[PDB]
């Protein structure tokens, strides 16, 4: 679930 | 040919990008007017599963994320599920002797999601233990929906086993986190035990044909089909018996069952054909015999044995059963709380997936827990612990029962 | 492409009784010759060299009757494929046989042995073949089936058909039958696809004729849930579309019930089926060669007319017949050997072999059978049937219906002859309380119950702090109606203990959390605070918590110092604290 906040920062800040 | 992982696909994912992320590309497939897509079927892959001292499992070029000199040892396999909520019951036929499961959740549909545990509802009798939490909404509505939606999906994990691997919020059009997804399906998914030196068997599932017009008569021809191993590892060139094979019509005795075996050449393996049959996937079995019999569509549902095998096959059937007390998972408040699942009536069509073969079920006598049936064609003996009775309740099938050979 | 056909005998959605006992349903002599010869010379009328007739019923009979035709020998353009009575039930295992024995290449005729007609079929056969060649085998079949009115004797309500179809490219939409419906409704989703329009047509009667190329062998053996052709084509019409052709002139219909027997036996001699009209002598029966005359009568050879017997419309006699005087016979058929004596009135009698009628006897709207010494004043009325050697006497009259014979249970007759006579938890409770009792009186497993309740847990995604409440709620509202009032001790627990041995790990398989133990106990003791008049039952319920896998002593004792009123009463319950201390003395 740390994977989710990893997405929440990096994925959605850079990619869709 | 290594893993028979399953997947549970409801409506409107975007399916070629996720499956082709985990299977590479589609096979050249053919001979239209196929079989209806709610029946029994299998998947495949044109990829493999590996790593490169790397969470990423790329496609077989060895540099493009970076190097890592890929292990050309095996090949990944898969089991198909197209993207509509109809794909329940044949998948639960397939959810017995497969290897693992994917678990698909969108955000395009209802966010208090109805279908997933409407889909995943044999976590007790058969095997349903290895899954992943997989969000498919990064596209339309942002962090508010996903914010409440992770509480939504963690409201699933409690006694309904929905916690096998945590959230991956993606849209597979971006192909994102497939380094992390591949790391999960390398490490966090194991490989279950097999048997090796057992005498191999197969029941035939998906036949083909290789004599299109335009060649000579001196070509090597025969019967190619599809399958997957339940026991043993099948080599090339031996006494490969099919025990009744053809429906023995006007069979007046017991020893009037015909001794028919064969040989084998092709065992298709994406680039090659390893002549010992690699299990854990679709195997491309092609027989030696040149009949009208097997190489037509005529043969689905027959055994692969040897000389002097154990099962004797006739029609004497008695089964012990029970039922399901609603249509499984379906409960819609807008006038759908009477999808009634009625008791076994006399002389009613069924689907009895004994092992992994679709033959239609006829019945003859009804008690409350056991039944004497007779079946539409001679059918081999595979297993008593599951006889997966399905039955018409709607436009397509649903599975209703569990059975026992008596 | 050569042209064959299969010819089934009889679909056993049964309507013929008790005529299908000695002779079959298919050797039914309509004008003194077997109906197999009528349908077989329909199949010889259009051009088909080889056809498959299937038999199930007393192979000796149809064997012997197919030993004395003249297409016994293939001198003519037919020989007949016949087989003998293994496992045969209906058209289902017929088509499973025709793609297991695989006697089919392409485009054969599927008719029962029960249609008589005059369609020279080959026209829409080739139109269908054009539709196959041109458009990639998306069109499965074509059915040809008549144009008529909403009112006809052959369109009686058993096989009434409405279809909805376009008229340009004539592919059907709905094969909706009308056995008792009177409001009609068509699902509107398939009219926006063809916005130029679509007809509806009721001018139809199915000839039970249609062609089949063995795509339907695939769509029939794969899909076991279709057995008869009607639910088959409706299943074709819900998912491959199937086409249509409206013939204009010639017709046939399937002689299903005796209503169609009357209509067809009154139409072959009103002669709507020429070449078929029974002066032709289709058999080599010199005991059938009859002579047509004015207004459609047909005298047999050595006819021996009775004096003054006047004949008006559509009659026959046979060979060796002796008819008596004063017969006003209209729209009937008579059979051979008949010693029908004097002053016998008839009207639409369908009399068969071997009869000797006695004198002075009205017979009306009847059909009877072999060796029947029928006797004086047997006056009948519409829809009356005598059958097969049973003898009536001096006016044993019969009303409208007559299911009679010589066999005991089907008839009206014994051995001898007839001589003498917020909202989502409100809906959550209901299905839960409905599914639980279906596992108690059945001697079954218990894990299926918890999977079904977790299945029914999910279909709104209700949280745990309502679901666990409702399930422990109902599972403590067992004892209201199947255990007696009031809150007894000995037999109350003695019948609650099978209900404590059956599902004994199920909630144990459902509970794991200690804060959930606190909240579940808080909910159930709030229930027993509000329902203390049912709260007496904690006497011998607690003896199943510690021995049979539910609770322990330390949980409620940890709970004991909370706030929640009548909780000061129920925590100071007598035998509750007595079981706490008897637990501290017995095991703790």
């Amino acid at each position: 679930d740390y994977t989710y906040e990893e997405l929440l920062n990096r994925v959605f800040n850079i990619m869709r | 040919a290594t893993i028979n992982i399953g997947t549970i696909g409801h409506v409107a994912h975007g399916k070629s990008t996720v499956v082709k992320a985990i299977s590479g590309v589609h096979t050249v497939r053919f001979k239209n007017e196929l079989e209806r897509n709610i029946t029994i079927k299998l998947g495949y892959a044109n990829a493999k599963i590996y790593k490169l001292d790397d969470p990423s499992c790329p496609r077989p070029e060895c540099y493009r994320g970076t190097k890592g000199n890929f292990k050309l040892v095996r090949h990944v396999s898969f089991v198909d599920c197209p993207g509509h909520d109809i794909l329940m019951a044949t998948m639960l036929n397939g959810a017995a002797v497969m290897d693992a499961a994917l678990l698909l959740i969108a955000g395009n549909e209802s966010c208090p999601q109805p279908q997933t545990s409407e889909h995943l509802a044999a976590i007790e009798i058969m095997k349903l233990k290895h899954i992943l939490i997989l969000q498919n909404k990064i596209d339309l509505v942002k962090e508010s929906q996903a914010k409440e939606q992770y509480e939504q999906i963690l409201a699933f994990v409690q006694g309904t086993v929905a916690e096998g691997a945590p959230i991956i919020p993606i849209s597979a059009q971006l192909k994102y986190n497939i380094e992390v997804v591949c790391e999960y399906i390398v490490k966090k998914i194991p490989v279950p035990p097999r048997d090796f030196t057992s005498e191999p068997r197969l029941i035939v599932i998906r036949s083909f044909d290789v004599n299109k017009p335009g060649c000579e008569v001196d070509d090597l021809k025969g019967g190619v089909a599809g399958g997957s191993i339940l026991k043993g590892v099948l080599k090339v060139g031996q006494e490969i018996e099919v025990r009744p094979g053809i429906v023995s019509k006007d069979s007046e005795g017991k020893l009037m069952c015909k001794p028919i075996f064969s040989k084998i050449v092709s065992l298709f393996a994406e680039h090659n054909d390893l002549q010992y049959a690699a299990p854990g996937g679709l195997i491309g079995v092609g027989t030696k015999i040149d009949p009208t019999l097997c190489r037509a569509d005529r043969m689905v549902g027959q055994v692969l044995g040897a000389v002097g095998a154990l099962p004797e096959i006739f029609t004497e059937l008695e089964i012990s059963y029970f039922l399901l007390r609603r249509l499984l998972g379906v409960r819609t408040e807008g006038d759908k709380k009477a999808a009634k699942v009625q008791k076994l009536s006399k002389n009613e069509v069924l689907m009895v997936n004994i092992g992994s073969l679709s033959t239609g079920g006829r019945v003859s006598a009804v008690k409350a827990d056991l039944g004497k049936i007779v079946l539409t064609n001679p059918v081999c003996t595979e297993v008593g612990e599951k006889i997966a009775l399905s039955r018409r309740v709607e436009k397509h099938w649903r599975l209703i029962g569990w059975g026992q050979i008596r | 492409p050569p042209l064959q056909a299969v010819l089934v005998a009889d679909s056993f959605d049964r309507r013929f009784f008790p005529i299908s006992k000695d002779q079959p349903r298919v050797l039914l002599p309509l004008a003194n010759v077997a109906l197999i010869d009528y349908t077989l010379e329909f199949l010889t009328a259009t051009g088909v060299q080889e056809t498959f007739v299937f038999c199930c019923w007393k192979a000796a009979q149809i064997k012997e009757h197919l030993l004395k035709s003249k297409w016994c020998r293939p001198t003519s353009l037919n020989v007949v494929r016949i087989i003998t009575s293994e496992l045969y039930r209906s058209l289902g295992d017929v088509l499973r046989d025709v793609d297991a024995k695989a006697l089919v290449r392409s485009d054969f005729l599927l008719v029962y042995g029960d249609v008589i007609s005059n369609i020279n079929i080959t026209r829409a056969l080739e139109e269908h073949r054009l539709r196959r060649k041109l458009e990639k085998n998306v069109s499965v079949m074509t059915m040809i089936f008549k144009e008529s009115s909403p009112s006809h004797p052959t369109r009686c309500h058993e096989d009434n058909v409405v279809v909805a179809v376009d008229s340009t490219t004539n592919r059907v939409l709905h094969f909706q039958k009308t056995q008792g419906l009177r409001r009609f409704a068509f699902p509107l989703s398939l009219f926006q696809g063809s916005s130029d329009g679509v007809e509806v047509r009721y001018d139809l009667l199915d000839c039970h004729i249609s062609i089949c190329s063995p795509q339907v062998a695939q769509l029939f053996t794969d899909n076991f849930d279709y057995q008869t052709r009607d639910d088959f084509v409706r299943g074709l019409l819900v998912n491959n579309q199937i086409h249509m052709h409206v013939t204009a002139k010639e017709y046939g219909a399937r002689v299903s019930n005796l209503h169609m027997y009357s209509a067809v036996c009154a139409d072959v001699i009103r002669r709507w089926v020429y070449p078929l009209t029974p002066e032709a002598n289709f058999t080599d029966s010199t005991t059938q060669s009859c002579t047509h005359s004015r207004h459609n009568i047909y005298r047999g050879p050595e006819v021996s007319l009775g004096h003054g017997s006047i004949l008006e419309e559509n009659v026959l006699l046979g060979s060796g017949t002796v008819i008596g005087s004063n017969c006003f016979i209209t729209n009937s058929v008579i059979g051979p050997g008949c010693h029908i004596g004097d002053n016998v009135v008839l009207d639409q009698t369908y009399l068969w072999q071997g009869v000797r009628v006695a004198a002075g006897a009205q017979i009306h709207q009847s059909l009877l059978c072999d060796n029947a010494e029928v006797k004086e004043r047997v006056t009948l009325k519409p829809r009356s049937v005598l059958t097969s050697q049973v003898v009536v006497g001096p006016n044993i009259t019969l009303p409208e219906g007559s299911v009679i014979s010589l066999h005991p249970p089907d008839a009206e007759e014994d051995e001898d002859d007839g001589e003498f006579s917020m909202d989502d938890i409100k809906v959550f409770q209901n299905e839960v309380l409905g599914t639980l009792q279906r596992g108690k009186e059945e001697n079954i497993s218990c894990d299926n119950l918890v999977l079904e309740i977790n299945s029914l847990k999910y279909a709104y995604n209700i949280s745990l702090k309502e679901v666990m409440q409702v399930l422990s709620h109902v599972v403590l509202e067992f004892p209201l109606q199947q255990m007696d009032s009031p809150l007894d001790s000995s037999r109350y627990c003695a019948l609650l203990l099978p209900l404590l041995k059956a599902w004994s790990p199920v909630f144990r398989n459902y509970i794991k959390r200690a804060a959930d133990h606190l909240e579940a106990l808080a909910a159930i003791e709030d229930f027993f605070l509000e329902h203390e008049a049912l709260g007496i039952s904690m006497a011998k319920v607690l003896m199943a918590f510690y021995q049979l896998e539910i609770l322990a002593e330390e949980t409620i004792l940890s709970w004991f110092s909370q706030r929640d009123d009548k909780g000061q009463q129920l925590r100071k319950n007598q035998q509750l604290q007595r079981f706490i201390q008897w637990l501290k003395e017995a095991e703790e």
